[PDB]
């Protein structure tokens, strides 16, 4: 009856390493957080804008780094904010972005490299 | 009365005068206070306290008794009052 | 010199430096009752520093 | 050459990008981030004065009347020329940024493992931020400019490092200080041994070094100094102060310091953020007192950035004031323009949108501390 | 009551054995003036 104000979804390191392996077919955008860093705030609100842009087209998630520290690390991690694009196609390498990027970078990379 | 009530105070609730080693603004405050709020001092502790609220006073009355500044700040820690009777250990 | 300046209104000292004088010596902090010592350590204000305003700049551009 | 001196800034130009990353205990709601400003003003203790990219330094520096160029590699993509542009617009030069046609600005190609049962990513291709060859070095920038300055995140680059070598031998050949602000990385956080033997060459290369408490005490031994915070005394305090349970503000002395200390070191700053600045030379040692106010502004306090406003009001003094390598007292009234800086900073969203002016700095440090302190 | 401020910068002259030592209200030490006295500032 009460439509959910926030369409990005927190998951773990296992929920997310399952999403990975499992079958995709629509790309993969992962957002390294910490509610302590000040720009997260910033990223936060450009991810539910593009949450809406791509209803069905995309996969949004978020990861908290307070809970899942040594996963960020060992994905290569290097500071907040962080935003990885996994294609559904297995052979294509993923892409990792640093820093407050425009909306439009983003929906260039879904478009055109994913 | 005001000699068991002395009394109860030291027995059950452990009072006793400790001494008050106090500035000379402190003891002014109390010689002062007890004439009045705005009169001329009277009493010759209260004289005495407003000449020692300078301490270029102090030392003028430290060097008329002979004494160095050190022992007269050892003589403010001194024990008042009547003393015990002296032990008699057998 | 002084005394020309003061007569026509020319820009001049308003004492006199040849007739100015020192103010000797006064207490020291130990001749002092405690109210009217000066305090150790510099207190914080809020009036520390002096009001800016337009006669403080023209003067000094009027200065130059 | 103009005046004041050029500064030189070395490293990767990003928008905000906070490189210090541990773990905090205290999270608000996931999703409500209107209670994440909440943690701006009761911070984890690294992030009471966080650092930033170098370009954040540069922008501070020419902001508070001095001047900068930054030496790095942005693509030749749409999002390359924002950044430059963010640059030119502050009045950074720029001469000394290369653009490399052929890759995306900020993007890094990884490929994505699952050793172990648990998922890792190994990078296939570096971003153009950390791709500076040494033959792309602008040397007119490296021969006028009298501070170079770069981030241990170059240490992160197998392509940078071997870059960030070779500018600072033109430099030191020139004439140029170098300054070290570590600003360590979440990987660099992992170990304290692997941390010293990764950054021990390019600390030996600084001469002005500028490290957070928690920096500090990380390389050196990060539980003796977190058990000295707690130890409270069973009976009785040692001292009246030490009754009044106030914050702890421990001063390192230069005998703790030693293991860090080499030969060409003039200057090591320890920032407790903008609250306690100590500050060590092969003469002598102190700390000079400083405070912090985001309450007086709930709504708009944003830290992000206030760590560079630190170190660019150090380098504006520096460079203008070289006596505070060998002056005590004029090192002191010098280091309070800085922490006047970091104040500022943290009274806006955004650390480039938030960096203040000399005279907003000047005036502020005039009003915070009594007349005989300026 | 009536307040006397210093028209000058300057050092205060008078003879303290000629006023009475007091306490004021405010709690300070101070004179009591029971005669014209002369108070000399030296500007």
């Amino acid at each position: 009856f009460v439509r959910e104000d926030y369409l990005v979804r927190k998951l773990s390191a296992q929920e997310l390493q399952d999403l990975v392996k499992g079958e995709r077919k629509v790309p993969l955008i992962v957002d390294f957080y910490a509610t302590w860093c000040g720009p997260c705030i910033l990223m936060a609100q450009e991810l539910e804008m593009l949450a809406v842009e791509y209803e069905s087209n995309a996969m949004i998630v978020k990861v908290d780094t307070d809970d899942e520290y040594e996963f960020a690390r060992d994905m290569q991690v290097r500071g907040l904010p962080t935003l990885f694009f996994i294609s559904p196609d297995p052979s294509k390498d993923a892409i990792r972005t640093e820093g407050l990027i425009p909306l439009q970078m983003m929906r260039d990379i879904i478009d055109n490299d994913m | 009365t005001e000699d068991e009530a002395r009394r109860r105070n030291w027995i059950e609730r452990g009072w006793a005068p400790w001494e008050e080693i106090l500035t000379p603004e402190a003891d002014f405050a109390r010689k002062s206070l007890n004439e009045g709020e705005e009169v001329p001092l009277q009493s010759p502790e209260a004289i005495e306290a407003f000449k020692m609220l300078r301490p270029s006073y102090r030392k003028k009355k430290i060097k008329e008794m002979g004494i160095t500044e050190d022992e007269w700040y050892a003589k403010q820690f001194e024990i008042r009052g009547d003393k015990p009777p002296p032990l008699d250990t057998s | 010199g002084f005394e020309l300046d003061k007569k026509l209104g020319r820009p001049h000292p308003f004492i006199d430096p040849t007739k100015k004088k020192q103010i000797e010596t006064t207490l020291t902090s130990d001749e002092s009752w405690w109210n009217w010592r000066k305090p150790e350590k510099e207190q914080w204000s809020r009036w520390q520093r002096r009001r800016p305003d337009v006669e403080t700049v023209f003067l000094k551009a009027m200065a130059e | 050459y103009d005046d004041p001196p050029l500064v030189c800034c070395f490293g990767a130009v990003q928008k905000e990008f906070v490189p210090v990353v541990r773990v905090h205990d205290n999270p608000m709601h996931p999703d409500i981030y209107s209670q994440w400003k909440m943690l701006q003003w009761d911070p984890p203790e690294f992030g009471r004065a966080p650092g930033g990219p170098p370009s954040n330094v540069a922008i501070s520096h020419v902001r508070l009347g001095g001047r900068a160029a930054f030496m790095g590699k942005v693509g030749g993509d749409d999002y390359g020329e924002e950044l430059v542009l963010m640059m030119n617009k502050e009045r950074v030069q720029t001469r000394g940024v290369k653009f490399d046609e052929g890759a995306s600005t900020a993007c890094t190609r990884v490929k994505i493992k699952f050793e172990d049962g648990k998922m890792k990513a190994e990078t296939v291709k570096e971003p153009p931020e950390d791709s500076l060859l040494a033959s792309e070095l602008n040397l007119a920038v490296l021969k006028e400019a009298r501070i170079f300055h770069f981030n241990s995140e170059v240490l992160t680059s197998p392509t940078m490092e071997s870059t960030l070598f070779k500018a600072i031998q033109w430099s030191k050949k020139f004439g140029g200080l170098i300054f070290f602000d570590l600003n360590l990385p979440l990987p660099l956080w992992r170990s304290r041994n692997e941390t010293r033997k990764l950054i021990k060459k390019s600390w030996d290369e600084a001469n002005i070094i500028e490290v957070s408490q928690q920096e500090l005490e990380f390389l050196l031994d990060e539980e003796y100094y977190e058990r000295r915070r707690n130890y409270t005394p069973q009976y009785f305090a040692e001292d009246f102060e030490q009754t009044k349970n106030r914050r702890d503000y421990y001063h390192y002395t230069p005998e703790e310091i030693k293991p860090l200390w080499h030969d060409d070191l003039k200057l090591l700053v320890v920032t407790d953020g903008t609250l306690r600045l100590h500050y060590y030379t092969p003469k002598f040692d102190g700390v000079v007192v400083g405070t912090e106010d985001v309450l007086i502004t709930p709504f708009t306090c944003d830290r992000t950035g206030s760590g560079d406003a630190v170190v660019a009001g150090i380098m504006r003094k520096l460079t203008t004031c070289p006596e505070m390598f060998e002056d005590q007292d004029v090192l002191e009234r010098q280091l309070r323009f800085a922490v006047a800086a970091g104040i500022i900073s943290q009274w806006t969203i955004g650390a480039v949108r938030g960096f203040p002016t000399e005279s907003a700095t000047q005036n502020l440090k005039e009003q915070v501390y009594v007349p005989s302190m300026w | 009551a009536e307040h006397v401020r210093a028209p000058y910068n300057g050092k205060i002259k008078f003879n303290e054995d000629l006023v009475h030592p007091t306490r004021t209200r405010h709690g300070h030490p101070a004179f009591l003036c029971y005669i014209d006295l002369s108070v000399i500032i030296e500007s």
